[PDB]
């Protein structure tokens, strides 16, 4: 009934995580999801006083209690998701993000872009690949006009300018998308990069005709 | 006040239907409604006298309510 | 650097396109939250484009990759970013909203805008519009002239003036007049109590409908009134 005492009680459980894994889990799960935020509480705490032993396990613990306790989604859920994900984000392994990004994937909220594109962004240092196999797979993806704006525009500081283009030629496409934008231009825009293309750095005299035209 | 000058008439309209339609508010004493004899027809104005002033100025106050043949009826002192 | 990714602009739209059309079927979230165009005082018709706000901002994203360069209406439509009062209708149509400034008689005629006393305006017409002269209502439940009442009982400088229809001296009721003109020859004779502060444009939409007998040419009605408060 009232999930007080089992927030309490979950809270007074001793040992490892074990009465409060498996008894506060089933306990939270056999409830209605309401106290849920308190046992969001309670799991910043638990995963603050855990967080000196090891690393995995208190954040598979608190990740999987606030995702049973979510039920299949919600509006909080991304976001405590996205809350793990940014504790998560300085890791050293590609693990944290790829189920960090893989549970604040459940729904399609404004939520947790902010979180996958710098995500492929950090990603894609030292390597094109996560940036060309995100922002590829981002931007052919789902819905949204600006969201290969913010790709092409974190691809056009890399050294590349292939996948800065071949977002503006994806977006160059129009088809079923003439103004993509109304007053924001995503083509003038590529025309002044290729504008940039025409600054002093092929001399061959080839290349310059061929963007003007 | 006792007396009322109603503007904006149809010839139907005659001095009866003012006699009944002024009396709905109030009684009319005395009911003036030229009738023209040059070509029969009657230009729509008419002058009403009460029996005290009392009768006439809330006379003013609901009189101009009338609408005679979908059109307007004025009401004003005199 | 700003937030502003919810307003989406569109162009191109028809003259029997409107706020409405647009709410049920617009760009992005045109039709929801809030919508801008370019309404008069009294003709009150859109040009062809307009402003929608939409709840959230990827909605506007995602309707603008969409609406743009939509078809609507058989047409190509563009999307990209970005005191009381009467609400006069004129025939079938809403000509738009008079805003007027305003002690008993500017009390009586406040009341008569907001019915907090248990009648007033709302419904009533103009019965008498003289161009280059004034427009009478408050007639409310007469449609006559003098007709109507006051709250307490039964009983000229230049155009946009409120100034009380009377028959004989000390008989306001409810009543009055928006002068079209300079009409000093009715000075010391009517009480003017107010002005118009906003859409002259709309009292001239309602003197567009006078005739020199003052009979009006078509129903002008007062759809709507209160007070801002």
């Amino acid at each position: 009934f009232s999930v007080k005492c089992w927030l309490r009680y979950i809270e007074f459980k001793q040992g490892a995580p074990k009465p409060r894994l498996n008894q506060l889990y089933e306990r939270a799960l056999k409830l209605l999801p309401c106290s849920y935020k308190l046992w969001y509480r309670y799991l910043k705490a638990r995963r603050a006083q855990v967080k000196h032993r090891c690393v995995t396990d208190p954040a598979y613990e608190d990740v999987n209690n606030c995702h049973e306790r979510a039920f299949v989604f919600m509006h909080k859920m991304p976001r405590l998701w996205l809350d793990y994900c940014q504790f998560l984000m300085d890791q050293g392994r590609v693990t944290h993000t790829r189920r960090t990004f893989d549970r604040a994937l459940r729904a399609l909220p404004i939520t947790q872009h902010s979180r996958i594109w710098p995500l492929y962004l950090r990603f894609l240092r030292s390597h094109p690949l996560p940036e060309t196999a995100v922002r590829g797979y981002r931007r052919f993806l789902k819905l949204s006009p600006e969201s290969a704006e913010e790709y092409i525009e974190y691809l056009k500081s890399s050294d590349r300018l292939d996948e800065a283009a071949q977002r503006l030629a994806t977006v160059v496409n129009d088809e079923r998308f003439v103004s993509k934008a109304g007053k924001s231009n995503y083509q003038l825009w590529h025309e002044l990069c290729d504008l940039i293309s025409q600054n002093p750095d092929k001399v061959q005299s080839l290349n310059v005709d061929a963007i003007i035209r | 006040d006792a007396t009322v000058y109603v503007g904006g008439l149809d010839e139907k309209v005659s001095e009866p239907l003012l006699w009944e339609l002024f009396l709905q508010a109030g009684p009319v004493v005395n009911t003036h409604m030229p009738k023209d004899r040059v070509t029969g027809q009657h230009q729509g104005y008419g002058f009403v006298e009460f029996l005290s002033e009392e009768d006439a100025d809330y006379a003013i106050k609901i009189m101009n309510m009338i609408k005679l043949y979908g059109k307007p009826i004025r009401v004003n002192k005199a | 650097m700003a937030t502003t990714k919810r307003v989406l602009y569109v162009g191109g739209l028809a003259e029997e396109v409107d706020d409405k059309v647009l709410h049920a079927a617009f760009i992005p979230f045109g039709d929801i939250t809030d919508i801008q165009i370019p309404l008069d005082y009294e003709t009150e018709k859109h040009r062809g484009f307009a402003f929608v706000e939409f709840e959230l901002a990827e909605d506007a994203a995602a309707a603008i990759d969409n609406m743009n360069e939509s078809e609507l209406f058989g047409r190509t439509i563009r999307v990209n970013l970005a005191q009381v009062y009467m609400d006069i209708k004129i025939g079938n149509k809403p000509a738009g909203r008079i805003q007027m400034l305003l002690p008993m008689t500017a009390e009586n005629f406040r009341c008569l805008c907001t019915h907090e006393k248990g009648f007033g305006f709302k419904g009533s017409s103009f019965h008498r519009i003289i161009p280059q002269f004034m427009c009478q209502g408050g007639d409310f439940t007469n449609h006559n002239g003098t007709g109507g009442k006051s709250i307490y009982g039964k009983k000229h400088t230049g155009p946009g003036l409120l100034s009380m229809a009377n028959s004989g001296p000390n008989t306001n009721g409810s009543q009055f007049f928006l002068t079209c003109d300079k009409t000093d020859w009715l000075d010391g004779k009517h009480v003017v109590f107010g002005e118009v502060t906003e859409g002259l444009d709309v009292l001239r939409q309602i003197e567009a409908q006078g005739s020199k007998d003052g009979k009006p040419k078509q129903k002008v009605i007062i759809a709507d009134c209160g007070e801002y408060v």
